[PDB]
């Protein structure tokens, strides 16, 4: 037993003219699984609490209109639930489909596009995450609107088109375009010039199937991936155990059957065992109700922030700080689960910072130029422009520095000659 | 002498039928790793004996 | 002991001493004949709830019934599905976008005169016409005007416990 | 007349748990009688108690049940208007850059308009149209030199 | 990983994040750690009293 450790003590070296700027990155591909719909399950009342015995039937309808009210609830819920599944996946107009050819600048999508030989679309990762996850007396379990062939077939055409139109599709039409210039486009949106992919792109695709291998092989290898989908299905489990054996606790009467009550006593003697009986088993599936609706909120909160998700990393690239994985985002790709969605998100994250001398500005002829896009580093001796992302420098140019002012109110200006 | 019970003296407590299922029950049992006497003296039957013998 | 079931041979191996037999949920499920010594299983008759697919009163007056979790062995067109068996509607082997939805990805709908039960069409078979070296590019633009609708509040209400209750 | 679907079912859900207590005030709960004033007039106190706990049992379950489906629904909507907020912040007050928050397309603006409780957005939205196929290059060589 | 930074160029950032030039951060950088210490007094003063 100790007292648990927060992290490591860290501490950056802070200074009022040195700055760290990344000369390598290293992509990364995370996951983060997030349940969508429970099990649609109907519990009949009357065959519940008396099952085919007409006077406990009779005395139920004393009690007034509580097993519509309980049937109402659970009709909700199981729409509900359909509702859930529907908005967060149902958000394709067309179905779209990856060319035969596969020449997608040296990226390798084989791990995450559907197999023909496999189970109607289900990929690989797919299949792993599915085969990962480990009548009674009035209990009917309904069957999900959307199956899994057609939920896995609208993640298909999700893949089909984010890889070949980028994040067209989401907003109008399908606008084809090489899968080098969509990577390149999304370097420019976290700051980094194309250039930067255009020259490393070998390295890059070389980077991103070596993050989908380990994750597959993280997925295979370790089965506590799926911890909330198979808390879910618990859950569920537990609510429907402890309703069965609850069928079974005499709650003050003679015996816990009803039909040995019925055999044993004439119904003027009858009617308090059965009275008693009625009272403990509609208290327990009012228990069992309110707590189905708590559950079924929780999990409209999850799909609706699934649906979130997939609508602002799949469909799009979101500047959003940490809504999809840790690092700048690049793109997302949609896998099917169980009861649930995985997004395995692709990030860039800098690596191999350097320490630099910095500048606010260059005093040049009594001039003050700061940098159009970037910030102004020195290696020792000379002064350079690079942008904030990289460490691509430049000889300071009056192309790439623009003036206003003098050298006498920013602080830190240094001396410098900038050539045009 | 004395000897531990192991886990000797387990019998079928309600002579009903259950098959793969893990039931909880109540009952005079023997409690496991106790002390059992080793030997015709008179001994004093207290609700149930576990009375065990060998060839 | 006093029950309602179908009664059939069972394999389970009751020792010389065992008359009753518990499944899940402590239910007495297997039983022994006294006077043949026979071990028979009982199992609950078939039971489920029923469903109405109706097109509308105004549009039509004809319905389709479905005997949810229920073979169609127990009792005008009866067609399988994977929700219970199904009665008045026909099976079509077109698909077209889900009106009633049934379950199992199978819905229905009233189409010309007739109540048919198809599986739904996802929607469009569109197949990109991605190439290495070409993109498409826009020319014109439509802006659009659309809507979004969400509730905000309830209906204050306060109910007096002591005047509702007595 | 099918745009409102949201404000009429949280108008029917109201309506149907107000109709749900109101009857609940009449089942027997197994009492002689369904009404107070008879339970009073009919019998002395001592055999009278037992038929008014009877009622007042059954009356005060059927509240508690309307009290806590009301607190589940009064949550529901609080999530609702919440996100109400949120949309009119970032959508009329601004423009969202976010892919989906606001109508499908590039967002423009949007305008709010009152509702009978609610609130709709009017989105306005720009979609381009009539594509047109081209050839490309990632780069264009000039005098050895990479151009992007 | 942490990359330092001096407080003024990351608020020059931070203006060119919201489409202001940095020029006028590092031309009015007392006035504006000026108003940001007097922003941080009065938040301990409301703080404080109510
Ligand atoms: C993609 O990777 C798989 C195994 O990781 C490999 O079998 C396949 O050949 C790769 N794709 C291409 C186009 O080489
Ligand atoms: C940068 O310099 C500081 C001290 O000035 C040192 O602590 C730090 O490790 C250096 N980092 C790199 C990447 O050189
Ligand atoms: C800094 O870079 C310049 C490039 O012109 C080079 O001449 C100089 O030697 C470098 N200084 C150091 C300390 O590396
Ligand atoms: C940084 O601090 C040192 C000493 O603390 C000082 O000499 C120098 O002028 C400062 N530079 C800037 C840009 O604040
Ligand atoms: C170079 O910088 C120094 C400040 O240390 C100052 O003399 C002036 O700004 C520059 N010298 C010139 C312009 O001769
Ligand atoms: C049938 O009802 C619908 C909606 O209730 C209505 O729009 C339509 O006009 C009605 N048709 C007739 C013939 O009354
Ligand atoms: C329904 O009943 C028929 C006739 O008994 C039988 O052949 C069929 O297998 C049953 N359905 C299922 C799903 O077992
Ligand atoms: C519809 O499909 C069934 C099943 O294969 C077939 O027997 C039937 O002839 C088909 N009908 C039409 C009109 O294609
Ligand atoms: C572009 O060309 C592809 C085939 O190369 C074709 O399928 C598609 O319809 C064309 N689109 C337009 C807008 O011309």
């Amino acid at each position: 037993a100790y007292t648990m450790s927060l992290g490591a003590e860290n501490s950056v070296a802070y200074s009022n003219n040195s700055i760290a700027i990344p000369t390598n990155f290293t992509i990364s591909v995370t996951t983060e699984i997030l349940p969508v719909s429970m099990t649609k399950t109907s519990v009949d009342c009357t065959m519940y609490i008396c099952g085919d015995s007409t006077e406990c039937s009779n005395l139920l309808l004393q009690y007034g209109s509580f097993c519509t009210q309980l049937n109402r609830a659970l009709t909700g819920i199981a729409v509900e639930q359909d509702k859930n599944t529907q908005e967060v996946f149902a958000q394709v107009k067309q179905i779209y489909k990856t060319p035969p050819i596969k020449d997608f600048g040296g990226f390798n999508f084989s791990q995450i596009l559907p197999d023909p030989s496999k189970p109607s679309k289900r990929s690989f990762i797919e299949d792993l995450l599915f085969n990962k996850v480990t009548k009674f007396n009035g209990l009917t379990v309904l069957p999900p609107l959307l199956t899994d062939e057609m939920i896995a077939q609208y993640t298909s055409a999700l893949l089909a088109g984010t890889i070949t139109s980028g994040w067209t599709f989401g907003a109008g039409a399908a606008l084809q375009i090489p899968f080098a210039m969509q990577m390149a486009y999304r370097f420019n949106g976290i700051g980094v010039t194309q250039n930067v992919l255009y020259e490393n792109q070998k390295l890059i695709a070389n980077q991103f199937n070596s993050a989908i291998g380990k994750i597959q092989d993280s997925l295979s290898s370790t089965a506590s991936a799926l911890g909330k989908l198979q808390d879910v299905v618990n859950q569920n489990a537990q609510a429907l155990n402890t309703l069965v054996k609850q069928l079974s606790s005499n709650f003050g009467a003679i015996s816990s059957v009803l039909n040995d009550i019925l055999s044993r006593l004439d119904p003027p003697e009858a009617e308090v065992q059965i009275d008693r009986l009625i009272t403990g088993r509609l208290q327990s599936l009012q228990t069992y109700v309110t707590q189905q609706l708590i559950r079924a909120a929780e999990i409209r909160a999850s799909a609706n922030l699934a649906a979130t998700k997939m609508s602002e990393c799949v469909l799009g690239q979101s500047k959003r700080v940490d809504f999809c994985g840790k690092g700048y985002h690049l793109m997302s790709f949609p896998q099917s689960a169980p009861h649930g969605v995985v997004f395995l998100h692709v990030t860039y994250v800098p690596a191999q910072e350097k320490n630099f001398t910095t500048a606010p500005a260059i005093c040049h002829d009594g001039k003050a130029h700061f940098p159009r896009e970037g910030v102004f580093v020195s290696n020792g001796t000379h002064w350079f422009v690079t942008q904030r992302n990289f460490y691509e420098p430049q000889i300071i140019t009056t192309d790439n520095t623009f003036v206003s002012g003098n050298c006498d109110v920013v602080i830190g200006i240094v001396n410098n000659t900038v050539y045009d | 002498a004395y000897t531990n019970s192991f886990t000797r003296g387990v019998y079928y407590p309600d002579k009903v039928f259950r098959s793969s299922v893990l039931h909880s029950t109540q009952d005079l049992f023997l409690p496991f790793f106790s002390n059992v006497t080793w030997f015709n003296p008179v001994l004093p039957f207290n609700d149930g004996v576990y009375f065990a013998s060998t060839e | 002991l006093t029950g309602t079931g179908v009664l059939t041979e069972s394999n389970k191996k009751f020792l010389p001493f065992q008359q009753f037999g518990r499944d899940i949920a402590d239910t007495t499920d297997a039983v022994r004949d006294p006077q043949t010594l026979e071990i028979l299983d009982i199992t609950p008759c078939s039971f489920g709830g029923v469903s109405v697919i109706t097109p509308g009163t105004n549009t039509s007056n004809q319905v389709a019934v479905l005997y949810q979790d229920v073979n169609c062995t127990e009792v005008s067109n009866v067609f399988q599905t994977r929700a219970g068996c199904l009665i008045g509607a026909e099976h079509v082997n077109n698909s077209y976008e889900c009106d009633i939805p049934i379950g199992a990805g199978i819905c229905a709908s009233y189409q010309t005169q007739s109540i048919i039960a198809y599986t739904m069409s996802l929607g469009a078979e569109n197949s990109v016409a991605y190439s290495n070296n070409s993109i498409a590019i826009p020319t014109n633009f439509t802006i659009s005007v659309t809507t979004e609708i969400l509730p905000v509040s309830m209906t204050k209400t306060s109910v007096d416990c002591t005047m509702y209750i007595c």
